[PDB]
């Protein structure tokens, strides 16, 4: 009698482009509220936007707007000018017989727009001992796929986008290390 | 605290024919609070299987209830309703009168 | 803080043990809700109170789960005895309590892992790797890397600390750890994080860079009989200083 | 005709004798159709009309969840209201709630209502416009502000104009035989001698529906209330109603008095005389 | 059909 449907569990948007997150719901009555919640990897739940089913106007919060179609029981979320910070789990939700009921959630990923690809691999030594070492593969564009280790004693992480906000600069990077192993052909299978 | 004395009407569902089968009704209304004790008597005995409606109330918030039971009206069988409530010094008994 | 407080952030217990999660609502809020999040079932409502009265306990597990709200300032949700299936993230939320449509304000959660036994629990080793001088010369930026290795279960909180302030700008931490021995189900984990600063900032020998990994492990009420240090809740750190050359 | 759907809730605390007793009753016009009693065993929203029995099991699960939660908010309200009025925890108190919607003969929304009583007296109520509140005392002013902050009126309005009327129309169709009938009263007059000179003329109306009826007495075709007795309309027990009016009369003069019966099930008002 | 919304005094 109270269900929320989020059909696509994984969505991607390109940085600064817009994306729509779909939601349908079944409700048995006419006194309900609808909600979108965001959950960053920090796991904190934050209210994005609230729609009262008695209000007719679509709710808008800055770059967040919903397409509330009551008769269709549809309540999609539009994120325009998307940002790296928008990467999170988004949860459609409703208040009815139960005060909050959540859909299964959609994980949105934001592919960062790497303004100036500059792929490189660098080697870094340890600060206490200097027998240990890691290899850093950074500044590649976001179309790049990072290969998992095929040595079985070398470790290669996935890519990771960081934001040096005080320089309006963004970059990807992946990290590799082992017990040996040189960095120049550490990411050769990627 | 507001307190309201119950009104009581005893009566039959259909007009009484001696020996024909009927329903005996005791209808209590206009009372407050809702704690009320109601028995249907036949010849001074609590009839046993006495059902009752679900508590409701009127425009002044006072309560009303129908207690009823199957009965067969005779010329000498004496039916009554006993009501106990906080507004009553002691239980009121209202005799069934087939003409009321 | 004037938000929903949840004690503690993480907790590892061994099955059979008792587990009591605690939650404090936003002040003035008169209604408190418990949820649990799993990867299998999603967000599931467990119980909620208004004015400390239990309004609905439909979603409570039928036998091992208990909840109280002794006064307006706190609520406990208790599991006895804990079982691996109880492992989830347990969220508390509060609302003003005027209506069921009131906006719910969520706490940070308590992620609980119930292990079959604590024989596999290992704290992390932490090392910090100084920037490559080739990166500094090619880009005028400097990437530190922190490696958190050999820990189990996956209960770590990696943060960067520059001159004593926790730093968020310029950080990226692996969203998932990886298995050091991926062939094994109880394999220990490794996690990496990067901190990127401008070259001139790394080049100042007075800047202090510390990578801190909070690990959630055993209490000292847990028993330990293995040939290595007790894997207790602890902070492991590695650091480095800026270098002009 | 015009119709209404109404729900009545009564919650009575019994300090030191168990959780508060909670009773909910649902009505379309004068006909009960659902019921919940917290002291009954089923612990379910039970049917009380035959035409509601053709609801599916998912309906009965949903009404049972909504009514069990009603009970709990009232259990909380009892505590809050005791607080609001500085009352002890030894006294038994009563929370009453009534809500519903009325439709006109086109079955379109016409009027909505939502009122609360505490201890037999008005507490707070939604005004006819469904946008404001009427708070009875100062205590109720506290609740007014809580609910205005949460926009409660707006939210009730969307139920009263939505689910309420839309489910009233579904009930009216499912129960067309029961609910759309008019049963004209079966009338008759009786004569009971009190003294050897004074007589009682009793005018009866039986087996009618709806309950709305008018009984009046006339002497020489002139309205008379003097020396008359009216009993309140009473339920027959089968879904019809009864009522009588009586006048005490000097014997020999019975033929001057006429009882008059108005009911929407009658093509014309009846006149009855002693014969 | 009972109203879903629950309110508190």
């Amino acid at each position: 009698a109270q269900t929320v449907t989020q059909s696509q569990p994984e969505m991607s948007v390109q940085e600064a482009e817009t994306v729509t997150l779909s939601c349908t719901y079944d409700t048995s009555e006419s006194d309900y509220y609808l909600f979108w919640y965001k959950q960053p990897p920090s796991r904190q739940m934050i209210l994005v936007i609230r729609q009262e089913a008695y209000k007719q106007q679509n709710a808008t919060e800055n770059r967040f707007s919903v397409n509330f179609q009551k008769a269709a029981k549809s309540f999609s979320l539009k994120i325009s000018d998307s940002q790296l910070g928008d990467a999170a789990m988004y949860f459609c939700a409703s208040s009815g017989n139960t005060p909050l009921v959540f859909g299964k959630g959609t994980r949105l990923s934001v592919i960062p727009n790497i303004q100036n690809p500059d792929p490189a691999v660098y080697q870094l030594r340890d600060s206490k001992s200097s027998d240990k070492s890691v290899c850093l593969f950074t500044d590649f564009d976001s179309q790049t796929n990072v290969s998992q280790s095929k040595d079985s004693d070398v470790y290669i992480t996935d890519k990771c986008v960081l934001d040096m906000r005080s320089m309006d600069f963004k970059s990807n990077s992946a990290v590799a290390w082992s017990n040996k192993f040189a960095c120049a052909n550490a990411f050769n299978n990627s | 605290m507001i307190q309201r004395t119950p009104k009581i009407q005893v009566y039959s569902r259909h007009p009484a024919e001696n020996g024909k089968s009927n329903f005996l009704n005791c209808y209590v209304s206009g009372f407050h609070p809702s704690d009320i004790e109601v028995d249907l008597l036949k010849n001074g005995e609590r009839i046993e299987k006495v059902e009752h409606s679900d508590l409701s109330f009127s425009k002044d918030w006072s309560f009303y209830l129908l207690y009823y039971t199957e009965f067969t009206p005779t010329e000498k069988d004496e039916y009554a309703c006993r009501v106990n409530h906080v507004t009553l010094s002691q239980p009121k008994i209202v005799k069934w009168d087939r003409d009321m | 803080d004037a938000g929903v407080i949840q004690s503690p952030r993480h907790e590892v217990t061994e099955m059979g043990q008792e587990v009591t999660l605690r939650c404090k609502p936003i002040s003035g809020h008169n209604s408190l809700f418990w949820y649990r999040q799993t990867m299998m079932r999603g967000l599931e409502l467990l119980i909620y109170f208004n004015n400390n009265v239990p309004i609905d306990d439909s979603g409570m597990p039928e036998d091992r789960f208990s909840a109280k709200m002794p006064n307006a300032s706190f609520s406990t949700l208790k599991i006895q005895p804990s079982e691996p299936r109880d492992s989830a993230v347990y969220f508390c939320a509060s609302t003003w309590g005027r209506a069921s449509t009131d906006t719910q304000y969520f706490g940070p959660g308590t992620r609980l892992t119930v292990l079959e036994d604590l024989k596999n629990v290992f704290p992390p080793e932490v090392a910090v790797f100084e920037p490559s001088e080739a990166e500094i010369s090619h880009t005028q930026k400097a990437t530190l890397v922190c490696l958190a290795t050999g820990f189990y279960p996956d209960h770590v909180e990696l943060s960067w600390w520059v001159n004593g302030k926790e730093v968020h700008s310029g950080v990226c931490t692996d969203p998932q750890p990886l298995k050091e021995q991926p062939a094994l189900n109880d394999s220990r984990y490794a996690l990496s994080s990067r901190l990127r600063v401008s070259a001139t900032f790394w080049q100042n020998p007075r800047n202090h860079f510390r990578c801190q990994v909070q690990f959630y492990g055993l209490s000292e009420n847990d028993e330990w009989t293995q040939d290595r240090a007790k894997p207790v809740t602890q902070i492991v750190s590695a650091e480095a200083w800026g270098r002009a050359d | 005709g015009s119709h209404s759907m109404r729900y009545f809730f009564t919650s009575v605390s019994r300090p030191g004798r168990g959780e508060p007793r909670f009773i909910a009753v649902g009505y379309v016009d004068d006909t009960q159709f659902v019921r919940f009693d917290s002291d009954a065993a089923s612990q379910r929203m039970e049917p009380r009309a035959p035409w509601i029995e053709q609801e599916g099991p998912e309906y009965w699960d949903g009404e049972t969840r909504k009514v069990k939660a009603h009970s709990q908010t009232h259990r909380v309200d009892l505590g809050t209201l005791r607080g609001y009025y500085n009352q002890s925890e030894a006294g038994s108190h009563t929370v009453q709630r009534m809500y519903g919607c009325d439709v006109g003969s086109d079955w379109r929304f016409l009027r909505g209502y939502h009122q609360y009583a505490y201890d037999g007296k008005d507490y707070i109520a939604l005004k006819e416009d469904l946008r404001s509140w009427t708070a009875a005392d100062m205590a109720a002013q506290t609740t007014k502000h809580k609910w205005e902050a949460a926009h409660v009126a707006e939210q009730l309005r969307a139920y009263l104009e939505g689910t309420c009327v839309e489910w009233l129309r579904r009930y009216l169709e499912n129960g067309k035989e029961t609910l759309q009938r008019t049963d004209a009263p079966k009338t008759h007059m009786t004569h009971h001698a009190v003294s050897d000179h004074e007589a009682t003329l009793r005018c009866w109306a039986l087996s009618f529906y709806p309950a709305e009826i008018t009984l009046t007495w006339q002497r020489d075709g002139e309205d008379q209330t003097q020396d008359t007795e009216l009993v309140e309309t009473r339920p027959a027990g089968d879904g019809t109603f009864q009522k009588w009016a009586a006048v005490v009369v000097p014997s020999g003069q019975e033929q001057r008095y006429t009882c008059h019966v108005q009911h929407e099930g009658l093509p014309k008002p009846l006149t009855l005389r002693w014969e | 059909r009972l109203q879903s919304l629950q309110i508190y005094v």
